[PDB]
C-alpha cells in the first residue's frame, strides 16, 4: 500500500491527495465512490477452497501413493492374466478394490475431523461487525468498518477498536493497544507528532485492529484493509509455506523400507520364477503379487484412529487441533518458540503490588486468584482501599456478575480498570460500594494540576464532615502531602518518609510498572459544613497538606498456569525460548517470571555490571542467558546467530518483527528441530505457519494467528501444551507398538505364496481370505494398541532424535517380518500340511502336486491313500487349506497382540489385563474367527468353512513359542542392557 | 558385522527343526488304509471317457465321414483301456460273489490285500473288438462311465448302482434316447465295492460301464447327462456338477 510516506505529509498535503477534509470528512458521494474503487476495509480470506478439493487432498502422500500404486499393480496384473486368461481372478479385482477403498475411507475420517473441528473452532468466534464513529459531509455517524474507505474522518475513544489504518490528526491524551502488531504490553501514547519515520514505530497512526484503551483522537484513514499494517503481514503469512509434519514424515521414511524390501522380493523371486522355469509373462505377474503382498491393507485405518482416539483426548481438554497428524507433534518437540504477551501474560493490567505501612505488598495476580494474596488486616489497607475505590471513575458493562472478575469487561481504562477489577476482588461489589459515597466535587486527568481529585460526603450521617481523594503521578501526589498513614497513626510527612517513599517508587519502577500515588484529606465539617458549593476554578477546597496514603502499581501479569507449563516442558527437555515484540526490560521479567530463565543465570550486560567490565571482555560462554533485540539480531549473520544460539541455552529474542520471529524457527528447523510456536496477536500468523505445529491461544488468539495454527487452546490454558507432549510422546511409542504388530502378518500371508510359487503346493491361502485377516480382524486389536500406559516415565525422557529415534527402524521391521513371521510361517504351514495329510494328501505328495490340483479338467485325482475327488472337492479341501492357515495366523496373533503391550516390559509386571480396550477387542478378534467358520453358507461366500476342532489347537503351541520367546528378549534387554541385545534386538 | 548373520541361521534352523520334528510327528500319527476324515466325500463323482473338453465342460464333436475327427477319440480309449487287459490285471484275483467284498485281513506278498478283477470283456462292443472305433465310427459312441474311489465306501447292499443317460429337454422335438450300456442294465457289480488303498490294494481298478447311443440324430447338437442311480448317490449338488452325474456335448456329423 501507500504507507511509507503517509505521516510524514503535511495535512495541507494530505487533504489534497486523498481529495478529503480534515475537519468536515470525505464528501458522502466520493466516499462511496471509493468504496467501489478499493473494495470493502475488511480482509478477503483464503479463497479458493472449494469442498471437492479438500477431499482430494486427504487422499494422498505415504500409504495413499504406495496403496494406489499397490492398486494400480493388481489392475494390471488383472490385465495380463486377462491376457493369457485366469479364472476366478475375481481376487485381483476384489485386492485392489479393497486398497483403494481403505484409501477412500480413511480419507473421508480425515475429512469430517477436518470438517467438525472448524466448525468447533468457528463456533468460539465473534460475527458482531465492527464499527467506526465517522465524519462524512460534516456529519459525525456510527457506520461499519468495513465501509470505511481511505480519506475517511475518523472518531475512536475508550473501548473502541480502531476501524482502520488511521494517520493521526488530533490527540487528547490518546493511549492504545498495539499488543497484536508489535508485542508492547505497555499502552502506546498517540499524539500527531511524528514520532518515527518507520509508520510501525512513528505515535500519530492507529493501526487497522488496534484496540483504544483511553482518551480520543481524531484522524484520517491513510489504508483501508489488505493494505494495512495487519494486512500486509498475513499477505506474509499466506506467503510462508508450512513443511511437512514429522509424523508424516516418520510414515514416508517407514515406506521407503516396506518398497524397500517389496522390490527386493519381487526381483529375487522373479529371478527364482525365470530360473525354475515359468514364461517371463507369469514370472512378472508372480513378481507383481510379491510387491504387492508387502503393501498393508490396513495399516492406514489403523493408523489414523490411533490419531483420532488422541486427537479426542485432546479435544476433552479444550485443545482442538485442526488435522490428525499435528496430534503427535508435540511429543516429537525439542524447541518451543513462544510469544510474550497474550501468550505467556494475560495482556491485561493487574495490580501486581502495593507500598503501604512502610512495606511493599504483593498481590495475587493470577486469574483464577490461585496465588497468594497479601495483608489484608492493615488499618491503612482499609483506608488506602478507599482512596482507590471513590477515585475510580470506570464501571463494569452491566450483567456481567456471572463471568470471573478478571475477565469481565470495563468502561473507562486500565490504568482505572485495573485499579476496578482489582478492587471487586479484594473489597467486592465497589461500584455499589462506593455510591453510599455521594460526589460534590471533581478534577479528572488535568494540565495544570496533573491529578484526579474528587470530594465526598461520608456514608452515615452521625458524620457530616467531608472526605476528599486523590490520585495521580506518585511525586505529584507527595507534593501535595504533609501527613502519611503508618502503622495505625497519622504521622507527618518527614524526611525520613520522604527518602522512604522515593526509594519505593524507584523500586516498583525498576520493574517496569505503571505506578500511581494515592492521598485522601478529610474536610472539617466546620469549615465544610454538609452541603459546602465546591468551586473547580478557584481555590475553595485545599490541593495541598493532603495525608499520603500509598502506592498501588500495575503490570502485564503472567498467565496462571503458564510459570508452571514452562518448567514442565523443560523438564521434557524442551527448549524454550522466548520471541516476543515487547522491549527487553519486559521481556527479561517476564521470561524470569515463567521459567524461561532460571534463578541465577545472567546475561553477557549482568556478568559486565556486577563484575564492572565493559561488556567485550565477558566471556560469553559464562552466560547461561542472553537477551537479544530486533535491531541488532539483523547485524549478525545466520554463522553468528548458531554461534550465540548454542553458546547461551536460556535465549530471548526482543523487540522482533514477524518475519524475525519467521527467520528465528527457520534458522531452529535448521539445525534439525522440530520447533513448535505458540502465539496469539498477528505478529505470529507467519511465524506459526513454518513452526511444526503452531498453537494458538483460543480466546486472545488473533484470526490470523488462529487460522496459521495447526492447534488451538479453546480456554487459553497455557497447560494444555504439556499434555499435548505427554499423548504426543504416547501414541508415538504406542503407533510403533500397534505398527509393529498389524506387519508381522504380512510375511505368513506371502510364504503360502511364495512355497506356492517355488514347490507348486496346492494353494494355501486365498486373497479373500488375506483381506478378512488386514482388513477384518486384526484392526480392533492394532488400535487397542494406543490405550497402552507410559512404559518409562516418558515425561522426563528428552525429546526423542529425528534422525536416530524412528517410528519403524531397521531392527523393528527385521524383528517383526523374519523372526516373529517365521514363527508364524511354520505354524501355517504345520497346520497346512496337517490339514491335507489327515484329509487324504502325503506332504510328499503335495510336493509338485499343484498343476494337477488347479486343473479344471482332472475329475478323478488320487492322493496319497490312493481316492479319486473332484476340482470342487478339491477346491473345497484348498478352502480349507486357506480357512486353517488364516486361525493358524489368528491363534499367534492373539499371543502378538499381547506382545506389543510392552518393547522393555513384563506382562507378569504389568499385566496380561492391564488396559481393558485391548482384552475386549481380543474376545472380538475369536468372535468373529469362530463366525467365519461356522457360519452356514460360508464357504461360498468367502472361501471359509468349518475347520476341525483340532486343527485349532496346531497352532497354539507356537503362539506360546511366541510369547515366551519375546518375553525372555524383553526380559533380557531390560535386565542385562548393555550393548549387544539392545543392538540387534530392540524395537 | 558377520556375528548378525549367524544368529538368523541359528534361529531359522530351530524353527526348521520345530517344524522338523512335526512332520515326523504327522506321518507316524496317520493310518495307511483308511481316510484319517474324508470330509468331502458324501458323494462320489463320475467321469467320462473320451474325456474332450470345450470352453465349459465337456464337449465332443466329430464327423463320421472323417476318420481325424473321432480317430483320436478312440486314441484315448483304447490308451485308457491297457490298463483294462488280463496281461496288465493278473495281479488279482476274479470275484463272482456278485455281493458286497469285505477284507479283514490282508493276504498277498509284503502285506496286502486281494483285489477285483475288470477287464474289457464286460464292455461287449465297447472293448476295441469287434468295432476298433469303440462305436464312433458307426455314429453310435461308447463312453465309459467310471466313478472314483473312496476307502470304505458303500453305495448300497440293495442292488447295483447303474448309470442312466439321457438329454435336458427336448422331450417333443424327437425320441426319447436309448442306449445300450456293457453290462447289460448298465450296472457295477457290488463285489467291487469298498476300495481300501493304494497300499492295500496296489493291483486294483476301478469298475465301468458304457453307453452305447443309438438314438442321437445326425448334425445336431445335443445334451447327454449320464447320472448314477443308487442310494447313497446325490446326483443334485449345484457346486459340484459332476457329482454321481456326467453332462456333456455331443454332435455327430455327416
Ligand atoms: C500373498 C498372496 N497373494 C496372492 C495372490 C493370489 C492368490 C493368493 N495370494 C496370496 C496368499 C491371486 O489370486 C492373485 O493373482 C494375486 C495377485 C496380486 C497382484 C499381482 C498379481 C497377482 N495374488
Ligand atoms: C463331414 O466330412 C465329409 C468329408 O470330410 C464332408 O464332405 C462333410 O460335408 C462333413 N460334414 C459336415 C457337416 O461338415
Ligand atoms: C454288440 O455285438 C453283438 C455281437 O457282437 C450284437 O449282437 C449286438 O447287437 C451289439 N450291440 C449293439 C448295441 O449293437
Ligand atoms: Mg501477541
Ligand atoms: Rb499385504
Ligand atoms: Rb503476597
Ligand atoms: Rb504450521
Ligand atoms: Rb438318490
Amino acid at each position: 500500500g501507500m504507507e511509507i510516506n503517509d505521516h510524514q505529509l503535511s495535512v495541507a498535503e494530505l487533504e489534497q491527495k486523498y481529495q478529503t477534509s480534515a475537519t468536515k470528512g470525505l464528501s458522502a458521494s466520493l466516499a462511496a465512490e471509493l468504496l467501489l474503487r478499493d473494495g470493502p476495509n475488511a480482509l478477503r480470506p483464503p479463497r479458493g477452497t472449494p469442498e471437492y478439493v479438500k477431499f482430494a487432498r486427504q487422499l494422498a502422500g505415504g500409504l495413499q501413493c504406495l496403496m494406489w500404486v499397490a492398486a494400480a499393480i493388481c489392475l494390471i496384473a488383472f490385465a495380463i492374466q486377462a491376457s493369457e486368461g485366469d479364472l476366478t481372478t475375481d481376487d485381483n479385482l476384489y485386492l485392489a478394490l479393497a486398497l483403494i477403498a481403505v484409501v477412500v475411507v480413511t480419507g473421508c475420517f480425515g475429512y469430517y475431523q477436518e470438517f467438525k473441528s472448524t466448525n468447533i473452532i468457528a463456533s468460539f468466534k465473534n460475527l458482531v461487525p465492527q464499527q467506526a464513529t465517522v465524519i462524512r459531509d460534516g456529519d459525525k455517524f456510527q457506520i461499519n468498518a468495513d465501509q470505511l474507505v481511505v480519506g475517511d474522518l475518523v472518531e475512536m475513544k475508550g473501548g473502541d477498536r480502531v476501524p482502520a489504518d488511521i494517520r493521526i490528526l488530533q490527540a487528547q491524551g490518546c493511549k492504545v493497544d498495539n499488543s497484536s502488531l508489535t508485542g508492547e504490553s505497555e499502552p502506546q501514547t498517540r499524539s500527531p507528532e511524528c514520532t518515527h519515520e518507520s509508520p510501525l514505530e512513528t505515535r500519530n497512526i492507529a493501526f487497522f485492529s488496534t484496540m483504544c484503551l483511553e482518551g480520543t483522537a481524531q484522524g484520517l484513514v491513510v489504508n483501508t484493509g489488505d493494505r494495512t499494517i495487519i494486512g500486509r503481514i498475513a499477505s506474509l503469512a499466506s506467503g510462508v509455506e508450512n513443511e511437512k509434519t514429522p509424523i508424516a514424515i516418520e510414515i514416508e521414511h517407514f515406506v521407503d523400507i516396506i518398497a524397500g524390501l517389496a522390490i527386493l522380493f519381487g526381483a529375487t523371486f522373479f529371478i527364482v520364477a525365470m530360473c525354475i522355469g515359468y514364461t517371463f509373462l507369469r514370472a512378472m505377474v508372480f513378481f507383481m503379487a510379491i510387491v504387492v503382498a508387502y503393501v498393508p491393507e490396513g495399516l492406514l485405518a489403523t493408523v489414523t484412529v490411533c490419531l483420532s482416539l488422541t486427537a479426542k483426548r485432546l479435544a476433552s481438554k479444550n485443545c482442538v487441533v485442526k488435522n490428525l497428524e499435528a496430534v503427535e507433534t508435540l511429543g516429537s518437540t525439542s524447541v518451543i518458540c513462544s510469544d510474550k504477551t497474550g501468550t505467556l501474560t494475560q495482556n491485561r493490567m493487574t495490580v501486581s503490588h502495593l507500598w503501604f505501612d512502610n512495606h511493599i505488598h504483593s498481590a495475587d495476580t493470577t486469574e483464577d486468584q490461585s496465588g497468594q494474596t497479601f495483608d489484608q488486616s492493615s488499618e491503612t489497607w482499609r483506608a488506602l482501599c478507599r482512596v482507590l475505590t471513590l477515585c475510580n471513575r470506570a464501571a463494569f458493562k452491566s450483567g456481567q456478575d456471572a463471568v470471573p472478575v478478571p475477565k469481565r469487561i470495563v468502561i473507562g481504562d486500565a490504568s482505572e480498570t485495573a485499579l476496578l477489577k482489582f478492587s471487586e476482588l479484594t473489597l467486592g461489589n465497589a461500584m455499589g460500594y462506593r455510591e453510599r459515597f455521594p460526589k460534590v466535587c471533581e478534577i479528572p486527568f488535568n494540565s495544570t494540576n496533573k491529578f484526579q481529585l474528587s470530594i465526598h460526603t461520608l456514608e452515615d450521617p452521625r458524620d457530616p464532615r467531608h472526605v476528599l481523594v486523590m490520585k495521580g503521578a506518585p511525586e505529584r501526589v507527595l507534593e501535595r502531602c504533609s501527613s502519611i498513614l503508618i502503622k495505625g497513626q497519622e504521622l507527618p510527612l518527614d524526611e525520613q518518609w520522604r527518602e522512604a517513599f522515593q526509594t519505593a517508587y524507584l523500586s516498583l519502577g525498576g520493574l517496569g510498572e505503571r505506578v500511581l500515588g494515592f492521598c485522601q484529606l478529610y474536610l472539617s465539617e466546620k469549615d465544610y459544613p454538609p452541603g459546602y458549593a465546591f468551586d473547580v476554578e478557584a481555590m475553595n477546597f485545599p490541593t495541598s497538606g493532603l495525608c499520603f496514603a500509598g502506592l498501588v502499581s500495575m503490570i502485564d501479569p503472567p498467565r496462571a498456569t503458564v510459570p508452571d507449563a514452562v518448567l514442565k516442558c523443560r523438564t521434557a527437555g524442551i527448549r524454550v525460548i522466548m520471541v516476543t515484540g515487547d522491549h527487553p526490560i519486559t521481556a527479561k521479567a517476564i521470561a524470569a517470571s515463567v521459567g524461561i530463565i532460571s534463578e541465577g543465570s545472567e546475561t553477557v550486560e549482568d556478568i559486565a555490571a556486577r563484575l564492572r567490565v565493559p561488556v567485550d571482555q565477558v566471556n560469553r560462554k559464562d552466560a547461561r542467558a542472553c537477551v537479544i533485540n530486533g535491531m541488532q539480531l539483523k547485524d549478525m549473520d545466520p554463522s553468528e546467530l548458531v554461534e550465540a544460539l548454542r553458546t547461551h541455552p536460556e535465549m530471548v529474542f526482543a523487540r522482533t518483527s514477524p518475519q524475525q520471529k519467521l527467520v528465528i524457527v527457520e534458522s531452529c528447523q535448521r539445525l534439525g528441530a522440530i520447533v513448535a510456536v505458540t502465539g496469539d496477536g498477528v505478529n505470529d500468523s507467519p511465524a506459526l505457519k513454518k513452526a511444526d505445529i503452531g498453537v494458538a491461544m483460543g480466546i486472545a488468539g488473533s484470526d490470523a494467528a488462529k487460522n496459521a495454527a495447526d492447534m488451538i487452546l479453546l480456554d487459553d490454558n497455557f497447560a494444555s501444551i504439556v499434555t499435548g507432549v505427554e499423548q504426543g510422546r504416547l501414541i508415538f511409542d504406542n503407533l510403533k507398538k500397534s505398527i509393529a504388530y498389524t506387519l508381522t502378518s504380512n510375511i505368513p500371508e506371502l510364504t503360502p505364496y511364495l512355497i506356492y510359487i517355488t514347490v507348486s503346493v496346492p494353494l494355501p491361502l486365498g486373497c479373500i481370505t488375506i483381506l478378512f485377516i488386514e482388513l477384518c480382524t486384526d484392526i480392533f486389536p492394532s488400535v487397542s494398541l494406543a490405550y497402552e500406559k507410559a512404559e518409562s516415565d516418558i515425561m522426563h525422557l528428552r525429546p526423542r532424535n529425528p534422525k536416530r529415534d524412528r517410528l519403524v527402524n531397521e531392527p523393528l521391521a527385521a524383528y517383526s517380518y523374519f523372526q516373529i513371521g517365521a514363527i508364524q510361517s511354520f505354524a501355517g504351514f504345520t497346520d497346512y500340511f496337517t490339514a491335507m495329510a489327515q484329509e487324504g494328501w502325503f506332504p510328499l505328495l503335495c510336493v509338485g502336486l499343484r498343476p494337477q490340483w488347479e486343473n479344471h479338467h482332472l475329475q478323478d485325482l488320487q492322493d496319497s491313500y490312493g481316492q479319486e475327488w473332484t476340482f470342487g472337492q478339491r477346491l473345497y479341501q484348498q478352502y480349507t487349506c486357506y480357512t486353517v492357515f488364516f486361525i493358524s495366523i489368528e491363534m499367534c496373533q492373539i499371543a502378538d497382540v499381547l506382545i506389543r503391550k510392552t518393547r522393555r516390559l513384563s506382562a507378569f509386571q504389568q499385566g496380561f489385563f492391564r488396559n481393558r480396550i485391548l482384552v475386549i477387542a481380543i474376545v472380538f478378534q475369536v468372535c468373529i474367527g469362530c463366525f467365519l467358520c461356522y457360519c452356514p453358507g460360508m464357504p461360498n461366500i468367502f472361501n471359509f468353512m468349518p475347520i476341525r476342532f483340532q486343527w485349532w489347537l496346531v497352532p497354539m503351541p507356537f503362539s506360546l513359542l511366541i510369547f515366551v520367546y519375546d518375553e525372555i528378549r524383553k526380559l533380557g534387554v531390560r535386565c542385562c542392557p548393555g550393548s549387544w541385545w539392545d543392538q540387534e534386538l530392540y524395537y | 558385522w558377520v556375528w548378525i548373520s549367524l544368529y538368523y541361521v541359528a534361529f531359522y534352523v530351530v524353527m526348521s527343526g520345530i517344524f522338523a520334528l512335526c512332520i515326523y510327528v504327522l506321518m507316524r500319527t496317520i493310518d495307511p488304509y483308511t481316510p484319517d476324515y474324508q470330509d468331502q466325500l458324501k458323494s462320489p463323482g463320475v467321469t467320462l471317457r473320451p474325456d474332450v473338453y470345450g470352453e465349459k465342460g465337456l464337449d465332443i464333436s466329430y464327423n463320421v465321414s472323417d476318420s481325424t475327427t473321432w480317430a483320436g477319440l478312440a486314441h484315448t480309449l483304447h490308451r485308457f483301456l491297457a490298463g483294462y487287459s488280463p496281461a496288465a490285471q493278473e495281479g488279482s484275483i476274479n470275484c463272482t460273489s456278485e455281493k458286497y467284498f469285505f477284507q479283514e485281513s490282508f493276504l498277498a506278498p509284503n502285506h496286502t490285500k486281494f483285489s477285483c478283477k475288470f477287464t474289457a470283456d464286460m464292455l461287449q462292443n465297447c472293448s476295441g473288438r469287434p468295432d476298433p472305433t469303440f462305436g464312433f465310427a458307426e455314429g453310435k459312441p461308447c463312453f465309459i462311465i467310471k466313478m472314483n474311489r473312496i476307502v470304505k465306501f458303500l453305495p448300497g447292499n440293495s442292488t447295483a448302482p447303474r448309470v442312466d443317460c439321457a438329454f435336458l429337454d427336448q422331450p417333443r422335438d424327437g425320441p426319447p434316447l436309448q442306449v445300450e450300456y456293457f453290462p447289460a442294465n448298465g450296472t457295477y457289480s457290488l463285489h467291487y465295492f469298498p476300495y481300501y488303498g493304494k497300499k492295500a490294494q496296489p493291483h486294483y481298478s476301478n469298475p465301468l460301464v458304457a453307453a452305447k447311443l443309438l438314438n442321437v440324430p445326425r448334425n445336431r447338437d445335443v445334451v447327454i447327462v449320464c447320472k448314477i442311480l443308487a442310494e447313497h448317490v446325490s446326483f443334485d449338488n449345484p457346486h459340484d456338477p459332476y457329482e454321481g452325474k456326467v453332462e456333456f456335448k455331443l454332435k455327430i456329423q455327416k
